[PDB]
């Protein structure tokens, strides 16, 4: 009988920190995909900025020997 | 065992005394701590009474005694009872001498200081110990692991303590002392039972309540659910033939008088459950120290036996706290005797020798040589 | 470690051997001792897996392969269950008497391979 | 490594210490400078506390250390203490005895006479120190590159230091010494979090908000556009869910703080922004030397990785003052251990015999031997 509740409170425990853990992992995994798509749109502008700064380093070079 | 004064080590409590011969790991004698009157006049040639009766004596044969409390949180109502407790200890079991090995007992934090005095006194102006100890409960649980970082909760029939004693002890407030342990539950049960018509009235059949607690009942883990589950009688019902003739079935008993733990609103204070203290002794530390405390927390005393008493603190402690750490609570397994462990080492430490009391050192600085000194 | 390069115990057995039986230990009482270190040989096949089993308290010692803590019992022919839950598992109540033995311990590895 | 004396390589300051083994590149070993006591009473036999705690071993568990600053801008509270943090370094990490290997240091510069004395008298009378030296921090950053003509400020912890070291050393003052790095802003942002309530007041926290900053925390590019911009709940929230339990959502306390450093009237003094120190000490110097300055000014140190601290510069230094040369800053991208670069050269030069200290030329010169001769 009382080797029944010590193995009977284990399922309990085993349930409990199953629960909670697919339930936080599966929000985890949820969450990776939210902030991947966030990667890659910032990644993205990122790209745009740094072509377009660079298009001004060959702008304000032109126009600097056009101005001498 | 011969050679070497060899130290007895004992635990004295006030409900339950633990002691046995030297250098021991665990108590070999725990008798009950009941010494009552013959109110009734004993056969009074049929022994010239008195011995209020002690021991496996009383508890056998309770019935015919009026089972008198000496020792009630803090006060004791005589000391003269006492002595006779501690002439059978020694002697009639142990069958070794006080005026030959010294002795370790336990302290009861926040006690008179009167006590401590007292105490003493018995041991060294009449059974002659040039040297002695008192430590404290808790910290005796901690020296017993594999770490420096821990906190503890030791409590049984006396009072409750919340001791976060780790890294270091005394600093604010941290520690708590709660009159709400063993003693407390047993009588507390009595008073809720009338509600059925059950009334165990004398101090006598008060104590089988605490024989028959020790065996089925638990401690509810969600009272509403389980009070809708009452419809059934299954889980609830359950069966107890009294030893003297008659059944109790204790369903919905069983899991109502541990709700008190939780629920201090139930006798009378402003205290709050278990978890709340919890959090009482952590605010108060530093801000750097608690990812660690709920990493470890130790809960001692074999009162934290009673089935659905460790699985209730994940929900509440993790519900008004910090979550990102790891909430862990170290419940020994037999932490009943976690203070015996601890207490048989300290009879055999040789650094004790920087802390015990020497014969001398009592009257050089008086007999408040003990807690004007340590701590 | 296992081989050594010195040593050809291969050879120098027949030299243990011919002491074995000269002075007066018949195989009959080299089979009574070689029992005791065969119990220890199926003893000592008892090997843990770190049982991080406790939801919180501290991490259990569990036997899935137990069939090297069942030959454990079996030359002993104790109840290979009972022993391990007497063993692995200290136990203490008391009375005059001389208590029950069932109460459980589990204890970290270190102390449980201290034990062993 | 093994021939010939081989000396190490150290920079202490008032925060963290860089050390590493000897003929290395880059720091090897840097602890932080803790050392406090357990106010509490340690477990006071679960080890005879002491140690403060230190290393590694300190910056893990503060939880129950009362961190004691031994070093403040100049003044040493305690040397004791200093003295078992230097025992730590060279044995237990880098296994090499001082009695053996030379030793470099960074002189702290306008440090009491009386200090660099103190020092060396732990040495050369007990850890016998037949040679060493203690260079100029930012002098070390310089000689690192491929020119001979640069300004340099260098900072971390300790002090601000505004050095034109270029071409040469010391003439009017240009320099500039100002107690205003490191340790001062981790002092100050706790002071600002009480507008909101919250409010990290032991010291033990007080270093949670250091290691906080380093993660997130950035310097406003102007604090007048981005104050509208609260209106928004996007750039503003920074999220960091505190390792204990309760998120702290750090907007607009990320650029409040770092304005202090152009704003030190915020800090009860008439010290100017670090755009006008710049100038204070460009006007001091000929007037031929100026062009050549803005097309090189080194910026060295750790603290100059906040986002939003090089740009800055650019807008504050082309407003008043002359702009008709190349306005140019050399802000090493890993800017903190260019003092360390600079340190294993010095201890590997052989023209160090012409300024370093030798065994007996302390005792000729007595103990001024050192900034008696050298500067
Ligand atoms: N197996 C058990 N399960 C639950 N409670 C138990 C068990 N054995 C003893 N107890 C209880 O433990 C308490 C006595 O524990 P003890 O540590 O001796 O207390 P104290 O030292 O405070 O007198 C009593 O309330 C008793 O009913
Ligand atoms: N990656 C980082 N970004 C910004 N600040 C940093 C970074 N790493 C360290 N720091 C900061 O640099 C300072 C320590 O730099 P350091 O050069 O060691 O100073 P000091 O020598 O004056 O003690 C601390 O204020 C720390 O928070
Ligand atoms: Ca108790
Ligand atoms: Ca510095």
């Amino acid at each position: 009988a009382r080797k029944l509740v010590i193995i009977e409170s284990d399922l309990e425990r085993a349930e409990e920190r199953a629960e909670l853990s697919e339930g936080k992992c599966a929000e985890l995994e949820e969450e990776l995909k939210t902030v991947t798509n966030n990667l890659k749109s910032l990644e993205a502008q990122a790209e745009k900025y740094s072509q377009k700064e660079d298009k001004y380093e060959e702008e304000i070079k032109v126009l600097s020997d056009k101005l001498k | 065992d011969e050679d070497e004064t060899t130290a007895l080590v004992c635990d004295n409590g006030s409900g339950l005394v633990k002691a046995g011969f030297a250098g021991d790991d665990a108590p070999r004698a725990v008798f009950p701590s009941i010494v009552g009157r013959p109110r009734h006049q004993g056969v009074m040639v049929g022994m010239g009474q008195k011995d209020s009766y002690v021991g496996d004596e009383a508890q056998s044969k309770r019935g015919i005694l009026t089972l008198k409390y000496p020792i009630e949180h803090g006060i004791i109502t005589n000391w003269d009872d006492m002595e006779k407790i501690w002439h059978h200890t020694f002697y009639n079991e142990l069958r070794v001498a006080p005026e030959e090995h010294p002795t370790l007992l336990t302290e009861a934090p926040l006690n008179p200081k009167a006590n401590r005095e007292k105490m003493t006194q018995i041991m060294f102006e009449t059974f002659n110990v040039p040297a002695m100890y008192v430590a404290i409960q808790a910290v005796l649980s901690l020296y017993a692991s594999g770490r420096t970082t821990g906190i503890v909760l030791d409590s049984g029939d006396g009072v409750t303590h919340n001791v976060p004693i780790y890294e270091g002890y005394a600093l604010p407030h941290a520690i708590m002392r709660l009159d709400l342990a063993g003693r407390d539950l047993t009588d507390y049960l009595m008073k809720i039972l009338t509600e059925r018509g059950y009334s165990f009235v004398t101090t006598a059949e008060r104590e089988i309540v605490r024989d028959i607690k020790e065996k089925l009942c638990y401690v509810a883990l969600d009272f509403e659910n389980e009070m809708a589950t009452a419809a059934s009688s299954s889980s609830l019902e359950k069966s107890y033939e009294l030893p003297d003739g008659q059944v109790i079935t204790i369903g919905n008993e069983r899991f109502r008088c541990p709700e008190t733990l939780f629920q201090p609103s139930f006798i009378g204070m402003e205290s709050a459950g278990i978890h709340e203290t919890t959090y009482n002794s952590i605010m108060k530390c530093d801000i750097d120290i608690r990812k660690d405390l709920y990493a470890n927390n130790v809960m001692s005393g074999g009162t934290t036996m009673y089935p659905g008493i460790a699985d209730r603190m994940q929900k509440e402690i993790t519900a008004l706290a910090p979550s990102t750490m790891k909430i862990k609570i170290i419940a020994p397994p037999e932490r009943k005797y976690s203070v015996w462990i601890g207490g048989s080492i300290l009879a055999s430490l040789s650094t004790f020798q920087q802390m015990w009391i020497t014969k001398q050192e009592y009257d050089e600085a008086g007999p408040s040589i003990v807690h004007r000194k340590c701590f | 470690c296992f081989d050594v390069s010195t040593i050809d115990d291969s050879g120098e057995f027949k030299i243990i051997v011919k002491a074995m039986e000269t002075l007066g230990l018949k195989e009959s009482d080299q089979n009574s001792i070689w029992r005791i270190l065969a119990a220890i040989l199926h003893i000592g096949n008892i090997t843990f897996a770190e049982a991080a089993e406790q939801r919180t308290g501290t991490t259990t010692v569990k036997v899935s392969d137990t069939k090297s803590l069942a030959a454990a019992a079996s030359c002993l022919k104790t109840d290979q269950q009972s022993l391990s839950i007497a063993l692995c598992y200290r136990s203490i109540s008391t009375g005059v008497g001389k208590r029950c033995e069932v109460i459980s311990v589990p204890m970290d590895c270190n102390q449980a391979a201290y034990s062993r």
